């Protein structure tokens, strides 16, 4: 009369805790081995509504990244004893790197030892007006923790996996705009491999579009929303720190060693980064061609972002353990009209005291790496912001940079949603109970 | 495959009830609660199936008439022209009413089984 | 079930053996209780179950039969009989009350 | 002997919730069913609700089941009743009463009002 | 109003009643216990914002449910509130008139009266089910 | 005694199934994981028995004649002259695929109970 | 024949972990919502033995309270650089509040900064023979942790609830003396709302007795036991901290600030509590009548607790966020006979360094609250200790204050016990 | 016909997490009550394959002990204010060291005195008076809490439900291979987590004679575990009537050191019964010749005076003894004893990097009443062609102190679900 069916293939939207599979900090945290050849069950006749900007998988990824970084830094050397006056001189540009001396108590707590350390200008703030007395940029208002040299934060592919009772639905529409119905949807246990790459303007080592550049925005006419551009072909970006550094340790406690550059061999050089000019020009041409679909009959103008701290206006990234802040102005300085047809060297600065999550009263010190650093990354997407208050004219201005760190992960999680399985269904059959 | 019948008709999907039923059963506190929660969800359904006289069955026919205020489409369309997702959405507002009557029906059966037929 | 007052009125000038019946749509078994719904007062119980005299009930208040044909009567309605003869099916059919007969004397 | 007494709001608005209360006296609240019934003007009494005091095992007339509630506070030995969206047509003299619980050793049961309170006139 | 079984007394309401009368409220007790997880999940949905103590309480509640269900499953008692077996009652466990046990004692008094024999009785019940299980396959006229 | 029949023949050992069954269920993360794992194994086996038409049974004959290979011993060589440990070694292979046959057979039978087998 | 019954109304005494529900430390911990119109079932013809002095619900409440107090201080500022010599001058009786200056190293390790802070006399102990040289009390033998200004410890009603499979039995005998059989027993899933109020002599914001004053003691003859007096009517106690304080923040590390009082506006005035004299006089008369019933034909004399330690000879409480230590001598200084007929301003001190749970090597610093503090609490009970050795006289001596912290909560949990439900049982049947 | 059976008494060897029961660091950890006398089912007509050398119960015991020790020392005093120059004067095995230490009050420094052993003092200058606390240069020295006992007590390792522990009852079992007398328990015996490096104190005795077990007995570089059926009584005496004092270095955090030694200062010695030890070595060589036949057995030691490599290290309850093994293993076998020992307060039992523990002294005088129940010996390689077999004390690591007790246990996973043929039809 009324028949109960258990094992009904239905689900409802739900938020749960996801676990993480891999295959240092990521390998340790995402300790679950992955399953080769995931079942990837195709749903032959379903339509599922997605919304990449309300996806709680991004919120969980963000919280997991912050928690993992915090746990990784807890069992490490604190730099509180170094919040002292620094007597700094210049090396060699012409003042970018300083050789600073100070009086610090050593591991045996009865001897004051004069020590020398090498600091970058961005990490040093003047104290006095003599141009010699400096202090660490925020040591009086925050606790600076040295990253453990044995703990690697290098991004690796990770997979977010649903617990039993839940499933992840993946949109397999190659041109899906991140919101609305997807009519070609499959069910997976885990997401694809996602690299937790931290950057502020360009998306590095991400996924490429299958057929075309896809430009996504929560509301394209709302100037306050970040535009995420997913490229269909990567652009190679080759960043380097050519200075050959010899590292030394300064001991500041019973087993608490401060790491600094001991000496620089050869000449001091700028940590430039090279992007191919032809590939970037074609990339911008194709971005303009797709962007003009949302902004009809407008000139597309690329400009650098409004002035501010390097974390806001420069391209920030982790290259081999060093944090580079590159001047991207040469990449976003052009006017395109739509009637066109078809090396860039970016200077960069190195900053050792990093506050990646904008925490109050906390900062990380990245110890120097000796030798030279070279990275080759793939630019797979862009974060653009459209100027506000810009109307009544025939041109649009786009600037690099998005919102917070979530924008770097939505670009990978845009095709996934987590659903809860509801196996109990009821149908009005006519069978009697007995 | 798991949920492979999700886009199929309600009739065809009745042959995949064992596919989902097995899949449903399978740092630190953050993950330990998930395992405990998964068990509770499994048991939640089993307890509900235990309250109803449906224990041990995948398809359980009850003794509750369907002639109420419930939205009930012709069976030809429910089983051959509808999937379970749209079906469950169609009767969503009556889910709790249906469940309450099933429990009440079982309670009457229990009175017969436990209180009236006092045989041994 | 439901209860109804078969007698619209049960009035006499004095000392009559007034009686009323409590009819029902279905049997009330032993639950066909009676009460005296006196004017400007909450009703007094007249008889518990089908014929169990209420506490402190008058010796002259008789109750008889049961269920769908229950009855009650005064031995002699000597005084203060102007109270509606309410009854109820206090069983499966909630606690439905009858319209009550317009007893008087 | 039991000496129940009712109290109620002086007046209610039409199409608005109404409530009333009844204090018990000289009797156990438990092992009896608290109840309320009301008589409309020029009408026989209609049963409204009851609840076993020992466990708040409430029951109500089907006609009022969708817009009625009953509760009791054992600590205070007092019962209360309410109805949602009370209509003007609901005006009546509402009385509270104790219905004895005729429990047997056989687990048999029966209930009917026995101890009545003076009615509390009410209108919406 | 009129009927048999004092369901209206609520959970443990019949605890002070004799063993016979209280047997009409087994459903009341079972419903309170066999819905503990369903009800707890419903209570959890009222405050989604809600370490070791909580997990121990939840695991223990699950273990108690499963142990009772396993024990009834081992006995031929699954799905039943009242279950009888093939084990005769021993005069040593309790020597009393059956009428006085059912009408002159409550379940508290009874369980105290036979406490020292409860585990023994349970073992005998399990043994009888094993014999029945063999009978289901040893007697091939049922197959 | 618990597992005392391990060295006994399979026939005699079939009389202690409840002896073992009782014993299958019977820094704080370590103890909780031990308890959760024991619960998960119990439920895993109970679900497997209940997806099959074996719920509530200690001995369950299913709808499966023996297929090619699967066993290289007869009834007397297994039940009277072999122990369960020896039996597990004898059939250490052929431990899968049969489970899907049983699962599908049980689902087909439950569907048949509402369509054409001892119907309603 | 053995018949198995499941759903048997039988229970055994048991100890389990109860969860906390509520309708701030307590709002955060007791996150589980309570049920509307909670179910309570009266158990007819059930006699159950209770013992309020062996009730494990009290031990759990005590451990949970200490655990939350310890957890709430974990991320807060540890006041270790302030255990230095203080140059303190009187600020105003004039010496109750002192203006103390000290040389403290700031967040910059090579720069010494002179700072000023305001401390109460009870938190400052002289160290040298220089009348102006003092140090913080116990800072050399304990770690003083500042309470986080964003974390409120104000007590709210909480309910202790049994997990499924367990139930809480309650005694409904209005004059139950806390031990022995109770013949009016009901079963609940949750206790009533209990406020985790901390005090040393008077029980504030508790439950009142339903009928008359009930005096409970584990053994009245044994004078070493605490006597818990549950009142029939509450007595209102209105406490004031009249000084208008301005909070100041001193930075003592890289993101660690110490909070003190920078200035006081107006005059320095004494904190005090006002108790109605007539209500207290009636309360003591009623208490004496019940004590005379317990101690027949004897004179009852109330005296203040002996000793000089403000933690045990004064009425202390946390109200308004600050800890008051009030001199209750005016309340417990009387002689009553059996032939008796049918404002009190208590001076109070403020103490900022509180060893609230009598910990070894730990203390909390309560930061000052600016403005003025107003408090109105209900006195719902007393803790009395009887003097021993008075076996040859006709007068009994009672003093305020009990022998334990748990006694403040037994007075609320005395009517509850936790039992485990045993739904399965067997019986012989006519089969 | 296929019949499914549930509750089948079969199992597979498996590794799972074990919990711990006990009747102190082990107290409040091994929180489960122990069996009301052992609950053991003897399994007749069964054979079970054991392997003591790949038994994950030993690895879990190792990890559990390290974790317990690491947790136990966290809420204790960290001795970082003491890594200062010391002025030490000989009393020169034990020195009286004075130092200027800042106390709990940040404005005041006191000149404190403490007693340190030579093994805990590092010379730092050429004046023969300036010394520093050992390893404080690079590690954090944590003082053991004086209220927490590290005494080894019997503990029982227990399997979770669904698993069982099988025990081998073959009194002469070689440690590997088929065991013909097997029993089932839920918990292990009362194993003593004794920390030692050669002598295996306070262990279990052999049921029969002396049983000598090894993973191979021909490979070089492997431990030989000798289990005795007789105990050798040792009374290690530290006859120094110490009076202990505390130095307060933080806000209720104090350092505990010996304040004065009353009477004479004498080297601690272990008084080992001469007849029992000589008989023990005699019986050991008599059984050892069954494995190393037609060879002379001699003891020729390993290397020199390295306390953590060559010397015998063992605990006594806070006073850690480092004994010169050449007193006991120097004989030639064919056809009282006073063992000198040193005391070391700064130890690193599991060779952790950046951490060390300070063991507070025990006041009064002490006697370490202990039994030799076995030995961990390593054979000197390359002597197969000289007619004399050379053995030495030591070798291996801490795992060999537990393998010698857990050699008779294995954990198995129960597989209650079995499939067997029947005569019955389904009768659908
Ligand atoms: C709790 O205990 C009381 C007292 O034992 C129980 O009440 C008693 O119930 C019996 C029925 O089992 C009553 O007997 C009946 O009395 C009437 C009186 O007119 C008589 O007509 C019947 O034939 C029968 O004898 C008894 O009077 C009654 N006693 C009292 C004092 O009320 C009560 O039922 C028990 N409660 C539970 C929940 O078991
Ligand atoms: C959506 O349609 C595409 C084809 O347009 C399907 O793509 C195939 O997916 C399977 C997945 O196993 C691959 O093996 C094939 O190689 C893909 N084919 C091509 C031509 O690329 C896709 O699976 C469909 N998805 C859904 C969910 O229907
Ligand atoms: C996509 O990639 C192909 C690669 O050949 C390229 O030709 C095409 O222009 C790209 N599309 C866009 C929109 O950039
Ligand atoms: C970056 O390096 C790769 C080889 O690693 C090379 O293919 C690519 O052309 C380089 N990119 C630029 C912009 O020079
Ligand atoms: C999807 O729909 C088609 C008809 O449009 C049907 O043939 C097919 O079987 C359906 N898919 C599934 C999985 O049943
Ligand atoms: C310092 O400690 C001693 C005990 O060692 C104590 O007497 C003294 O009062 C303490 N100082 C302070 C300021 O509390
Ligand atoms: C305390 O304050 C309350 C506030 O309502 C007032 O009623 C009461 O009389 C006051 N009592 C005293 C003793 O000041």
């Amino acid at each position: 009369w009324v028949t109960v069916y258990y094992g009904v293939p239905v689900w409802k939207e739900a938020t749960t805790t996801l676990f993480c599979a891999s295959d240092n900090v990521w390998a340790t945290h995402c300790c679950v081995p992955t399953d080769p050849s995931p079942q990837e069950v195709v749903l032959e006749n379903v339509t599922e509504n997605f919304n990449m900007w309300k996806n709680n998988m991004v919120e969980q990824m963000h919280e997991d990244i912050i928690s993992l970084w915090d746990q990784s830094l807890k069992p490490c050397v604190k730099l509180t004893p170094l919040c002292v006056t620094l007597n700094c001189t210049d090396l060699g540009e012409k003042g970018e790197i300083k050789n600073c001396s100070f009086n610090i108590t050593t591991s045996v707590r009865d001897k004051m030892q004069k020590e020398y350390a090498t600091f970058y200008k961005l990490d040093i703030v003047p104290i006095d007006n003599d141009n010699n007395s400096y202090r660490l940029i925020n040591c009086n208002t925050s606790v600076i923790t040295q990253a453990c040299p044995k703990v690697s934060f290098e991004p690796i592919p990770i997979h977010y996996c649903a617990p039993a009772g839940f499933a992840i639905l993946k949109c397999n529409n190659k041109t899906f705009n991140g919101t609305g119905p997807c009519t070609n949807v499959s069910t997976v246990q885990c997401t694809h491999g996602i690299r937790p790459v931290v950057s502020t303007q360009l998306l590095l080592n991400g996924s490429l579009a299958e057929e075309e550049i896809v430009i996504r925005s929560e509301n394209f006419t709302d100037n306050g929303k970040t535009i995420i551009v997913q490229l269909n072909e990567s652009v190679e970006i080759n960043c380097t720190r050519p200075n050959n550094n010899t590292r030394k340790s300064i001991h500041i406690g019973p087993g608490r060693a401060f790491y600094t550059t001991g000496q620089i061999i050869g000449n001091i050089r700028q940590a430039h980064c090279n992007i191919s000019r032809a590939k970037w020009n074609n990339t911008l041409h194709k971005i303009v061609k797709k962007l003009r679909e949302q902004f009809r009959n407008k000139t597309i103008v690329f400009k650098q972002s409004s002035g501010g701290d390097p974390e806001i206006v420069m391209h920030s990234f982790n290259c081999g353990g060093e944090f580079f802040y590159c001047n991207s102005t040469q990449l976003f300085n052009s006017t395109w009209y739509g009637n066109e047809s078809s090396n860039i060297t970016l200077p960069c600065r190195i900053k050792q005291i990093i506050n990646l999550w904008q925490e109050v009263g906390k900062a990380m010190y990245a110890p120097p790496i000796g030798g030279q650093i070279r990275c080759s990354s793939n630019i797979t997407g862009l974060l653009l912001t459209r100027d506000g208050g810009n109307n009544n004219i025939t041109t649009e201005i786009f600037r690099p940079g998005g919102g917070d760190m979530r924008d770097n992960w939505r670009s990978e999680l845009y095709k996934y949603k987590v659903v809860k399985i509801e196996p109990l269904g009821v149908a009005p059959t006519k069978c009697k109970r007995r | 495959g798991f949920l492979g019948a999700a886009g199929s008709t309600m009739g065809a999907a009745s042959m995949t009830l064992t596919v989902q039923a097995r899949q449903l059963l399978s740092w630190g506190i953050k993950q330990l609660q998930a395992r405990v929660l998964a068990v509770e969800h499994y048991l939640k359904d089993q307890q509900l199936l235990g309250i109803w006289g449906c224990s041990g069955k995948l398809i359980c026919t009850t003794a509750v008439p369907w002639n109420a205020t419930w939205s009930n489409k012709t069976l030809d369309n429910i089983w051959n022209n509808m999937t379970w997702m749209e079906w469950e959405k169609e009767i969503s507002n009556y889910t709790n009413l249906i469940y309450n009557l099933i429990e009440e029906s079982q309670n009457q059966q229990e009175k017969n089984e436990t209180e009236n037929l006092t045989l041994c | 079930x439901x209860x109804x007052x078969x007698x619209x009125x049960x009035x006499x000038x004095x000392x009559x053996x007034x009686x009323x019946x409590c009819x029902x749509x279905x049997x009330x078994x032993x639950x066909x209780x009676w009460x005296x719904x006196x004017x400007x007062x909450x009703x007094x119980x007249x008889x518990x179950x089908x014929x169990x005299x209420x506490x402190x009930x008058x010796x002259x208040x008789x109750x008889x039969x049961x269920x769908x044909x229950x009855x009650x009567x005064x031995x002699x309605x000597x005084x203060x009989x102007x109270x509606x003869x309410x009854c109820x099916x206090x069983x499966x059919x909630x606690x439905x009350f009858x319209x009550x007969x317009x007893x008087x004397x």
